[PDB]
């Protein structure tokens, strides 16, 4: 399967961009995200919707909505996409290093993600669990245009790439691929096609 | 329909009046028009209902310490101000402005505000401060002074960009609200 | 820009914003409406390259809704409500002020350079209309001398003081804080003294050499402040009606400086009060 694997991984990008646009759709549809220390009558749930233009983010201190996102002008409909330095995930979050009343417990160690903007403002947000946490990080790096950080994303990569290559090997059934490519027959330099074109 | 009293002090070397008038004028950055009078006002909606307000433009000369406190009584909030790029302004605030203000009105929410945020990281301004042996003093120590007073908020804004400026005024209004 | 659709490219529009939309709130709301959400900084003049260049460029700024003429109202003592309605509604003209330095940048003084290129806008249809916006139909500029600058600043000052005078003269359960606002700001141009600025800039004989023939305006300013002064008198007495013990030091300072400026205009300015 050496030529098989080479050909398989070598036609990569289509699956990757499909995954990324799916992440884009997921960010736009979004959900009600989780705040920090929403205990004393604070809305833990609040939606963060990406623009269909994927350039502004509709988010803010929205209410405890179990239905999820409500389409409207969120408390802030803009997140400057063009200037986000990064999102800190894990211990890099300054809110995690808090030792006062905003102490995030070690149980949100993988729900800590803070959008970097204004060089001093951060958005220390919490995800309900791991898979969507990785999903949102993936969506952000898709806005960032770099690699993904969802295990499920690598899952999708391998599985769909395998499906596609598997559905191509139908022509080559009962046939073998010389690992060394077959020698190219010498094409006569004349292009005077005896038969007409098209 | 209601109005809010709001005082602003500070040394005259920072020209906070420029900031205030630029905000109220809704003007383009670097496009404000200097008036002949002080104590500007505006009517602003922050939440639910629009509210009136007025900003006591108080001159920061040491001598007018006789007239300035007479304006203090029954002011809903006060805004202490400084220059982020003037260590001398820091010395005045921590040494003169903050002490005497907290003395005068110990019972009122306070917000500290930076200035010349663009000039904070202005490399030429920074190198001028260094060669003049002054410090382009940054946020975390401003946050330290905010903790020092426990001000309800501290923010840094700029006039040439009006960045956070709207946020500055909104935080000021919602300090009461 | 050029990426704009045909009817949008290189076109100027005026938008009847909400009751209290800040310039940048509306700006961002429009950014929602558009990709390539950028702003040039040369707010007043156009950009020739971007008259033809792609990459749509935008700019937002409040303009002044030029006061309409309520017909047959020009002189009757009609109450304010009518006019404040007419103040912003049923309007077509829009001016936009323009700062400019024209003169020496003397340190203590800004008015030695102050010239304003107010830009007037006339649209096709009068707000409000079927659409919450409209293109400009004709655009024009203005030019304002520091003489004029002083003139109209003084004017708007006077009518504002009037405005507060009658609004608090009609309503009783009314905040005294605006009275504090005004009376303070006018009484002490504390950060910088506008009156002495007028004196140094215009009342000086040096201006009468720079503009000898254009002395017919310093007399106008003298008349302006002279008409101001009794309005200041009614402001003082209105405060006395609204005076409180906290305002009492305030009120005495106001009143003392008020007669101070009284005699200053009467004799030091040598201007004749009515």
């Amino acid at each position: 399967s050496r030529p098989i694997l080479e050909l398989k991984e070598k036609i990569q990008p289509e699956i990757l961009e499909l995954i990324k646009q799916q992440r884009l759709n997921r960010l736009v549809e979004g959900t009600c995200f989780r705040k920090l220390n929403a205990r004393r009558r604070q809305d833990k749930f609040w939606y963060c919707r990406l623009s269909p233009n994927h350039k502004v983010l509709h988010y803010g201190d929205l209410e405890e909505s179990p239905q999820g996102e409500v389409p409207h002008d969120s408390l802030q409909d803009k997140l400057p996409v063009a200037d986000i330095k990064a999102v800190v995930t894990g211990k890099d979050c300054p809110h995690m290093k808090e030792k006062g009343a905003l102490k995030q417990n070690k149980e949100v160690l993988e729900l800590a993600f803070s959008i970097l903007y204004d060089s001093n403002c951060q958005l220390n947000f919490i995800a309900p669990d791991k898979h969507e946490y990785c999903i949102w990080t993936d969506g952000l790096n898709a806005l960032l245009g770099k690699d993904m950080m969802s295990d499920l994303t690598r899952n999708d990569l391998d599985t769909l790439l395998s499906m596609e290559i598997k559905l191509r090997l139908l022509d080559l059934e009962n046939i073998q691929i010389p690992d060394a490519p077959p020698p190219i027959p010498k094409e006569p330099s004349n292009y005077d096609f005896v038969y007409d074109c098209n | 329909m209601q109005a809010i009293k709001c005082v602003v002090v500070g040394d005259g070397a920072v020209a906070k009046t420029c900031l205030l008038i630029s905000y109220t004028t809704n003007a383009f950055p670097g496009e404000y028009i200097p008036t002949v009078f002080d104590n500007y006002s505006a009517n602003v909606m922050v939440d639910g209902k629009p509210v009136n307000l007025g900003l006591w433009d108080t001159a920061g000369q040491e001598d007018y310490d006789r007239l300035r406190p007479l304006s203090y009584p029954q002011t809903d909030v006060f805004l202490i101000c400084f220059s982020l790029v003037s260590p001398a302004s820091f010395e005045n605030v921590r040494a003169k402005w903050y002490p005497e203000v907290r003395h005068h009105c110990p019972n009122t929410p306070i917000i500290l505000v930076g200035t010349k945020l663009d000039l904070r990281d202005d490399k030429d301004t920074i190198e001028k401060l260094k060669e003049k042996k002054l410090t382009p003093i940054t946020y975390p120590q401003g946050l330290a002074m905010a903790k020092e007073i426990g001000a309800v908020k501290y923010l840094e804004c700029s006039a040439l960009t009006q960045r956070g400026l709207k946020t500055v005024f909104d935080e000021a209004i919602r300090a009461v609200l | 820009g050029q990426g704009f659709p045909s009817f949008l490219r290189n076109k100027i529009f005026i938008y009847r914003g909400k009751e209290y939309e800040r310039r940048e709130d509306f700006s961002l709301r429009l950014l929602t409406q558009f990709p390539n959400a950028e702003k040039m900084t040369s707010t007043t003049p156009p950009g020739e390259d971007i008259k033809s260049s792609p990459k749509q460029y935008m700019q937002c700024f409040t303009v002044k809704p030029v006061m309409s003429l309520p017909p047959s109202y020009k002189d009757k003592p009609v109450p304010e409500q009518i006019l404040n309605y007419y103040r912003a509604n049923e309007v077509q003209q829009f001016r936009y002020s323009r700062p400019f330095r024209k003169g020496e940048k003397d340190p203590d003084n800004e008015f030695a350079t102050m010239w304003i290129e107010r830009t007037t806008y006339t649209t096709a249809y009068t707000f409000p209309g079927i659409l919450k916006w409209f293109e400009v139909k004709q655009i024009s500029t203005e030019e304002i001398s520091p003489l004029e600058n002083a003139i109209e600043t003084m004017e708007l000052t006077n009518e504002r003081i009037s405005n507060c005078v009658q609004q608090h003269a009609w309503d009783r359960s009314l905040s005294v804080h605006p009275l504090s606002m005004l009376l303070s700001g006018i009484v002490d141009p504390a950060v910088m003294g506008g009156f002495s600025n007028y004196e140094k800039a215009f009342f000086t004989e040096k201006y009468l050499q720079e503009h000898p023939e254009d002395q017919e305006k310093v007399e106008l300013l003298k008349r302006l402040i002279a008409l101001q002064m009794p309005l200041l008198t009614e402001g003082i007495r209105i405060h006395g009606e609204k005076l409180t013990e906290q305002l009492k030091p305030l009120h005495e300072r106001l009143s003392s400086c008020f007669r101070e400026l009284k005699e200053k205009v009467e004799k030091h300015y040598g201007v004749i009060t009515l």
